[PDB]
């Protein structure tokens, strides 16, 4: 019957890794030659920015990151002092495939390698606090194995799609998943709805518009809410 | 106006089949009693080999009867790996959990399309076709089985108690509190006695295991 | 045009 403490100001950092420019995925990595630049991802980054600033998080945007950069950014957050924070959010917008996300330079980063950097042992100042990841990306090429996060408690990963499949991005409106997620958080958090309940609503909205099926994976052990001013 | 906007219909009698596969055999009648009380038709198979598991799951996935039921539940207890189960077989490459998913997907298993398919797995270690699935994976150390007075799964027993006493609450609401309880139990024991709980799902509606 | 990621 408990809820994660969510009262500090700011609540925590909301890292946003936004990948748009995939030139090298065609200039340095032979197989993604037809990989299109992610038009519309900027609207997504802006929606996430305004959604979470309203929810009192400190936004830390980073655009066009190669896999090496993603790792160094994540490493800096792993080492930071979160002792005065109640939560940590990391959003990753990019191209992807089965269980992984692509850096702009076409290199790969297994989602599990990213999330597991924040276990209690590795990032003590977030031990016992919710670590939330939102990833907009494809997870294969099927259109209609990894377990993504550690088994220890307090992780929430919101994926735009089940593994092996794609997710859609409307160049003029943003991605289906991120746009739906932000709209629901903005409308529902002020009403006291918990984040998992919100994600089920997102599963529903996105699945109603091929079809796309989002999928939360998590080890949360308390109700998660983002109290809205 | 609440969310989710819709609720999975839960009217059929029985609510569905509750397929229990306990390869270890230490669980008590507790979970079976609870699901029967909820309105499920329980069918139990003990000490199956991986082949036995693939074969029983495959079979159950094609049961024409699903057409008359509103949901399906499977409880799986077995030694296994990170994301697979070994059954009673002495092997290191088990039946991966994603294959179990493949067998119940909208295309493969049409009689359960659009219906909630729930999997509660106690592993002991050392419409879109992928919609409406609910996976609950608890991993605990095999050494919990190597005791002179083996203990039944605290995870399965807690799941049963919550469902038995609060069946009208959303399944996920109940499971988050179950996770909190496992976390409290874990805070008292070393890693080889802990119950880790991981969840993944593609539910699109409110899900309560009680007559709508 | 509706693009996949």
């Amino acid at each position: 019957d408990k809820v994660y403490q969510m009262k500090s100001k700011p609540r925590g950092y909301c890292l946003i890794i936004n990948n748009h420019n995939f030139a090298k995925a065609r200039e340095k990595v032979p197989k993604l030659h037809s990989i299109r630049d992610r038009n519309g991802t900027h609207l997504d980054a802006g929606a996430l920015t305004t959604t979470f600033e309203e929810l009192h998080f400190e936004i830390k945007p980073h655009d066009d990151c190669t896999v090496e950069q993603i790792y160094e950014i994540l490493k800096i957050y792993q080492l930071m002092d979160h002792s005065n924070m109640d939560c940590f959010i990391c959003c990753i917008l990019s191209h992807g495939d089965k269980g992984i996300i692509y850096g702009t330079d076409g290199q790969e980063a297994p989602i599990y390698e990213l999330t597991s950097q924040f276990t209690g042992l590795k990032c003590p100042s977030l031990a016992g606090k919710p670590k939330v990841f939102f990833i907009q990306a494809c997870q294969g090429d099927n259109y209609q194995q990894t377990r993504y996060i550690p088994d220890e408690a307090d992780f929430l990963l919101g994926m735009a799609t089940v593994n092996n499949c794609v997710s859609y991005r409307n160049p003029a409106e943003g991605t289906w998943y991120i746009q739906s997620l932000c709209q629901s958080l903005r409308e529902r958090c002020p009403r006291g709805d918990d984040i998992l309940t919100i994600l089920t609503e997102v599963n529903y909205e996105v699945s109603n518009k091929g079809k796309q099926m989002p999928q939360p994976t998590f080890t949360l052990r308390k109700k998660l809410v983002f109290p809205s001013d | 106006q609440s969310i989710p906007e819709e609720r999975y219909k839960m009217k059929s009698k029985p609510l569905g089949i509750c397929l229990i596969i306990d390869c270890i055999g230490n669980e008590t009648e507790l979970l079976r009693d609870t699901f029967t009380s909820l309105g499920y038709e329980v069918q139990k198979f003990l000490h199956l080999s991986m082949h036995g598991i693939s074969q029983i799951l495959g079979q159950f996935a094609c049961m024409p009867e699903h057409r008359d039921y509103d949901s399906f539940v499977c409880v799986l207890v077995s030694r296994g790996g990170s994301q697979s189960v070994y059954g009673v077989d002495q092997t290191h490459s088990g039946l991966p959990l994603h294959h179990i998913r493949r067998m119940f997907m909208g295309d493969s298993c049409p009689y359960l399309a659009g219906k909630p398919k729930m999997f509660f797995i106690q592993n002991y270690v050392v419409v879109h076709r992928e919609a409406d699935f609910f996976w609950s994976l608890c991993t605990a150390d095999m050494s919990l089985l190597e005791q002179s007075h083996s203990s039944p799964s605290l995870y399965l027993q807690c799941l049963s108690q919550k469902l038995r006493q609060e069946r009208k609450r959303p399944l996920l609401d109940l499971h988050i509190e179950l996770n909190g309880y496992m976390y409290d139990w874990n805070s008292r024991v070393s890693a080889k006695e802990k119950y880790y709980v991981w969840l993944q799902h593609t539910l699109r509606k409110k899900l309560i295991l009680s007559y709508t | 045009a509706i693009e996949t990621d």
